[PDB]
């Protein structure tokens, strides 16, 4: 399903490390307005023991970088689809998660998305889900490979309370694809919380590539609490899953007196702004 | 140096400015990330399966480092053949990739591996492009590639349909034709295969013994850099004006101890005049705290050239341990005497110089504000002259200056 | 310095500035010359008395109360509470310190008070001739065509008045949100000053970099040639536009200067018979107190109130 | 001009015009400074002729340091200069007052 | 304001501008600091009362 | 409009700029200082020669 919400203070990133303790440094780099709207995309694959083919998760377009933010259980979503037409036809890039793993890798390939879906995938029936990986079907000519520590280092709190968020931003500036994260578990339900935090980059790689798609790959062999309905025209509906579309603005960020960003104030949004 | 300054013979009383006074730095450091962490170069040279040159063993240089200075010692690097790319500028270096092939070849065909030549081997087993920049290093390979009835695992294509283009590679079973006989899969008349045994013995002569020979494919293009070189590494010194060359730095000042708090990753520091001041080694993992080499303007104080020669010298706001001491800089030449008087060439913050006979020399000290005075007020006394001073003062004061049109 | 901040360690940059003409002795000349101007600005205000008086040991003036202008010896710098209540309240760029430091201009100050509280405007012309301050507080109000009637008659009752409106003026600085914008603007507009010539290193002026370390390396001196004299020329044209500013600036606070002397010589050292110059309504008498860079004059006054009306004729 | 061809000696001309006449821009903002302080001073000797010479003046340590009596000017090679005559009184002597 | 008396309607022209730095808010605190002055020179004159 | 058409040959064509000369700039033919148009060459060698 899909919805709309608002994005209030959220998405920014140190731009480069530069430490400037107490500063009000100004930069115009790519951010995430203030107040903006984020579309809920959700994705329903799952009903009771019979097949009910999916239909589900459409093409998500990718301009400028992007900010997505999630709140899943240990790796609902672990695959990310960055290549346009998706086909053997012009190049893609692949981020795929696993237990502790990445294995993002520059290919070709026609098709990649065989989850496999259980028939027995009810999660409050069983929880098993081993070697369901069925990727790289098919590689014309591919040789870019990178392995290195996986993104998200989910904890467990002991209970279900530490609603933990992680956010991403992916922007595609002369290669480097920075993958800018923060994780804040104090969350208990809010949706897209009050207040400010900052991202810290984590990796990045050269390549050079077009780049205008999107997509995300879930743990389908094990997949649970996705409802359906008509949410159209400025709704909500159960998703666990963001997305917000950066522009090139100006930000005034203010550094704090042990180096980290307090609070950041956007231009071109209000006039005392 | 007053003199040269201010153009004339006769230098009159007063303080002045001839030059800036400026630390130089004593010698030069550089330093980059630890060691070079792990670069898989020395698996491609230690190795017992060289593949040979009917299929050259293409690798991928992107998660490496050009720290051309520790892949020596694990071969006898006998020929040190380079292309255009200087062997010794290649630390500095930033290859965008680096394409490499490991192949075992003989004696002769060493030549080979060379642009724009002509002949048999490299026309049917390993093609090279006409401006292929790079390195490649031939050794002996007779201890390993040596066997007393023969050594025939690694194999060479010798028959191939016609020439091909740069890199390209066509390793692929066919009845190779050549004649009125099209071959219909007996292979027989006519029809020779297009491998050929490349075996190897040690009693063979030098040009025949087996030699291994990699490559190195390069790009100076203008792209963004994926392969780098460490610039091995200097000793880092403290608290001495030195030239740092940090990661993505390139000044001098003095490098300190650091009692800040960086956050686990960093790059630079800077302040509110966006000025680097503090910086991190990779080598340590340690906040450095840089400060600006010490300079001022040197300053003449003289008693003008109709009295003496003698000068004191005012480094201006430098602690010049690096003779007195004031506020607004140290003097040399001038001793600190504790008395006052009105003084006559100022200084800084209350010090006066004044040539004095206290055997005549410069003497520095506090102003004297003037002559100390205590005033007899009480409730019912009052001072009423009784004399007067008709007293003519004179003031002056510009009223035109010279009128110009140009 | 011009040579480290156009250039800094560098000397082809060196050698091809020394061709731009002597725009460097002239940058010295008018900034030592604006230097010079500032410490004499502090002998023209300051230093009007020849001979530094002090105060007599008792300090009994007729009921009229001095503690908070007269310097407290308890605090080490010798400072009155007022003047304390103001006070609290790297590319070549040195800044030179004021000749008169900031404890002898205060003793200046302490001098001015005890001549203008124990001899009247007498040490202003020539010797400093005492005087009972009640008979000066008389002579002060005759200057205004108030009779020596009316100050004995009501010495207690203008002892008060004095006294609270010295206690209060206190309050009035420290309660205010900005009193002193002058001489805080002042400082902001030159520390701005030379947070934008500093910022104006790190300006490409149409060249590919505003490193010269970088502009160098990557090219060789024939060809970067160019960069490197667009740099120098943009770099030399922010230090014209910064030195002719100061140079205006040094101007405006030149004035200034002037008219704090003109007023410590009439105010201070005598009665000023212009009307709101030595503050609103009828001047009786002015003290001084030193701040950072400027003065503050504390301008006593005399002020009618409660009239009632007649027939005249 | 006759060492070089216009295309270069055009690049090289429009350096010295762009310096001489930055040069020549600098002489003449610093003079007219020079002539705003002039102006004050002479504004402050025409102030100082109207009350010190034609006239005696009350400010203190205006027309000469102490009293003022009368003034004399004096034409000077681009300027003016003042004679003040003054009343700084002497030999004082102690008394008692009420 | 510089961005428009400079360069008209351009926006690559602007970018050039950003290249030469504080040329111009520098400028445009130079304009305003005399304009903020004159409103004060006719109050300081006239406003006695 | 002016289109002006001649041969000369390789060498010289590079020279059809202002102020530089090869002896064509002088006494054949130069192009003015303040020649906002264009120029185009193509080989002849295959004609005549
Ligand atoms: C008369 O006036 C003189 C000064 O003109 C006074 O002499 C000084 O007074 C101060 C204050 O009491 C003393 O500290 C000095 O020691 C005095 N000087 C000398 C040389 O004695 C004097 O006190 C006044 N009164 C009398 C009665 O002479
Ligand atoms: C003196 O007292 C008041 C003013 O102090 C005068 O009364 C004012 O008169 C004017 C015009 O005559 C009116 O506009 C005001 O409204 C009056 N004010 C008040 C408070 O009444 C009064 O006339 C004057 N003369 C006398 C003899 O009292
Ligand atoms: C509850 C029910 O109707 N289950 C049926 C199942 O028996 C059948 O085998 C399948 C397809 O044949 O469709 C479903
Ligand atoms: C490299 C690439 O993808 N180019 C595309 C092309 O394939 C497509 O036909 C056209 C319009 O859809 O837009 C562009
Ligand atoms: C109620 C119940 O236990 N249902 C099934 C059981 O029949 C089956 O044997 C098991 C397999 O693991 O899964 C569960
Ligand atoms: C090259 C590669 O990744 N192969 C994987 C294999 O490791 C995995 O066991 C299997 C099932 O998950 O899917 C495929
Ligand atoms: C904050 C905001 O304006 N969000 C808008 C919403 O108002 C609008 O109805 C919807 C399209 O139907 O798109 C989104
Ligand atoms: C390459 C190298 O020497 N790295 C050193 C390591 O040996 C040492 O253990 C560590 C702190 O002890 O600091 C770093
Ligand atoms: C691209 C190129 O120059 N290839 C030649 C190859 O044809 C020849 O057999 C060999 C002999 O030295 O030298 C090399
Ligand atoms: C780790 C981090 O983000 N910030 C820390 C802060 O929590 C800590 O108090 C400080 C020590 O002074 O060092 C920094
Ligand atoms: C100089 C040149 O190109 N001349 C050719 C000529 O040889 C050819 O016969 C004719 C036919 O199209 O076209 C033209
Ligand atoms: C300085 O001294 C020299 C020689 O002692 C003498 O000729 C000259 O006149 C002197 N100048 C002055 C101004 O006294
Ligand atoms: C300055 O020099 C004095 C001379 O002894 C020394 O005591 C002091 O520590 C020095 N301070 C600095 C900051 O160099
Ligand atoms: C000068 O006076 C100072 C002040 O205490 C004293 O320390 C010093 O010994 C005196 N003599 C000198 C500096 O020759
Ligand atoms: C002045 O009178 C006061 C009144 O109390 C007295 O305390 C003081 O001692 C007197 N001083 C002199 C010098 O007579």
């Amino acid at each position: 399903t899909q919805s709309y919400t608002n994005s209030f203070t959220r998405g920014v990133y140190y731009p480069d490390k530069v430490f400037r303790s107490s500063v009000l440094h100004s930069t115009q780099d790519l951010f995430l307005p203030f107040f903006s709207n984020v579309t809920w995309f959700h994705a329903i694959h799952v009903s009771g023991t019979n097949g009910t083919k999916r239909f589900d998760n459409p093409v998500l377009p990718f301009n400028d970088g992007v900010y997505f933010a999630s709140t899943e259980k240990s790796n609902i979503i672990r695959g990310w689809i960055f290549g346009t037409t998706l086909d053997s036809k012009t190049q893609s890039l692949l981020i795929v998660n696993n237990a502790t793993n990445v294995v993002i890798k520059v290919c070709e390939f026609q098709f990649c998305n065989d989850p496999f879906l259980d028939v027995y995938y009810h999660e409050n029936n069983k929880s098993r889900m081993e070697s369901e990986l069925r990727v790289y079907s098919s590689a014309n000519n591919c040789t870019f490979e990178y392995v290195s520590q996986p993104f998200l280092m989910d904890l467990e709190g002991k209970q279900g309370n530490f609603k933990n968020l992680r956010e991403f931003v992916f922007k595609n500036i002369d290669g480097y694809f920075k993958i800018y994260s923060k994780h804040t578990p104090v969350n208990l339900g809010r949706d897209l919380p009050q207040g400010f935090s900052a991202l810290e980059p984590l990796v990045d790689l050269p390549i050079g590539i077009n780049i205008t798609r999107f997509q995300t790959l879930l743990a389908l062999h094990r997949s649970y609490l996705t409802p359906g309905d008509s949410s159209s025209s400025w709704t909500a509906g159960a998703a666990a899953y963001y997305v917000g579309y950066l522009q090139p603005r100006t930000f005034l960020l203010k550094y704090n007196e042990n180096g980290t960003i307090t609070d950041a104030v956007d231009c071109a949004l209000d006039p005392l702004s | 140096e007053t003199k040269c300054t201010l153009k004339s013979f006769t230098v009159e009383k007063g303080i002045y400015q001839t030059s800036n006074f400026r630390v130089q730095p004593t010698e030069s450091i550089v330093r980059f990330p630890n060691i070079t962490n792990l670069c898989p170069f020395h698996e491609v040279f230690n190795a017992t399966r060289f593949a040979s040159v009917y299929a050259w063993n293409r690798k991928r240089i992107s998660n490496c480092v050009a720290d051309y200075s520790v892949l020596y010692n694990f071969a006898p690097f006998f020929a040190f053949k380079c292309y255009g790319v200087s062997p010794t500028k290649l630390n500095d270096l930033c290859f965008t990739n680096v394409y490499a092939d490991s192949f075992v070849i003989r004696g002769n065909e060493v030549s080979q591996i060379a642009p724009g030549q002509t002949g048999n081997i490299a026309d049917y087993n390993y093609k090279l492009p006409d401006d292929f920049t790079g390195c490649v290093i031939a050794w002996n390979s007779n201890k390993l590639d040596s066997k007393v009835s023969g050594n025939y695992n690694y194999l060479y294509r010798l028959f191939r349909k016609s020439k091909l283009k740069p890199f390209e590679r066509d390793i692929s079973t066919e009845i190779y034709q050549a004649g009125n006989k099209p071959c219909n899969g007996v292979a027989g008349f006519n029809c020779y295969f297009p491998l050929q045994s490349y075996g190897f013995r040690p009693t063979y002569g030098v040009g025949h013994q087996p030699y291994r020979v990699v490559v190195l494919s390069f790009e100076l293009l203008h792209a963004p850099a994926t392969v780098c070189g460490p610039k091995k590494s200097t000793n880092l010194v403290k608290n001495k004006c030195v030239n740092f060359n940090f990661n993505g730095l390139t000044g001098t000042g003095v490098l300190t101890e650091s009692n800040k708090k960086f956050l686990p990753f960093q790059q630079f520091g800077r302040d509110i005049a966006d000025t680097t001041d503090a910086v991190r080694d990779p080598q340590t993992l340690e906040i450095l705290d840089i400060t600006p080499c010490s300079f001022g303007g040197v300053s003449v104080i003289t008693p003008g050239t109709n009295t003496s020669n003698q000068v004191a010298v005012l480094y201006q706001g430098v602690n010049c341990t690096e003779v007195f001491q004031t506020r607004a800089g140290c003097l040399i030449g001038a001793e600190y005497v504790n008395n006052s008087y009105e003084c006559d060439i100022p200084i800084g913050a209350g010090i006066c110089a004044s040539y004095q006979t206290q055997s005549q020399s410069i003497i520095a000290y506090t102003m004297s504000l003037g002559a100390e005075n205590s005033v007899a007020y009480s409730n019912n006394s009052i001072a009423i002259p009784t004399n007067f001073t008709i007293s003519v003062t004179t003031e002056i004061l510009p009223v035109s200056m010279t009128k110009t049109s140009v | 310095d011009c040579t480290m901040y156009i250039c800094g360690d560098s000397t082809e940059c060196s050698n091809l500035l020394l061709q731009y003409g002597s725009f460097c002795t002239q940058l010295k000349r008018a900034l030592t010359g604006i230097a010079v101007e500032q410490d004499k600005n502090t002998q023209e205000v300051f230093a009007q008395v020849k001979q530094i008086y002090k105060t007599p040991p008792i300090k009994y003036f007729g009921g009229f109360n001095f503690s908070q202008i007269l310097p407290d010896p308890s605090k080490p710098s010798k400072r009155s509470p007022i003047e304390d209540l103001l006070f609290n309240k790297f590319n070549g760029l040195t800044v030179l310190p004021p000749l008169l430091t900031d404890e002898m201009i205060a003793q200046y100050t302490s001098a001015l008070l005890a001549g203008t509280i124990t001899s009247g405007w007498t040490f202003g012309a020539g010797p400093a001739l005492q005087i009972p301050f009640p008979m000066q507080m008389a002579y002060r109000f005759n200057g205004i065509g108030v009779t020596q009637n009316v100050l004995y008659e009501n010495q207690k009752l203008i002892a008060n008045q004095f006294n609270s409106a010295i206690g209060k003026i206190q309050d009035s600085l420290s309660s205010t949100p900005s009193a002193l914008g002058k001489l805080q603007d002042v400082v902001n507009h030159n520390a701005q000053a030379l947070n934008t010539l500093v910022k104006q290193l790190s300006s490409k002026f149409g060249a590919i970099s505003s490193v010269l370390n970088d502009i160098l390396s990557r090219l060789d001196p024939p060809e970067a040639e160019v960069q490197i004299d667009r740099l120098i020329t943009g770099r030399l044209q922010s230090l014209q536009t910064y030195v002719t500013q100061q140079l205006i600036r040094a101007a405006e606070i030149r004035a200034s200067a002037n008219l704090a002397a003109t007023k410590m010589s009439e105010c201070v050292l005598g009665q000023s018979k212009r009307v709101d110059f030595c503050g609103k309504g009828y001047h009786l008498m002015s003290f001084p107190q030193s701040a950072p860079h400027g003065v503050v004059f504390l301008h006593v006054t005399y002020v009618p109130a409660q009239e009632k009306n007649f027939t005249t004729a």
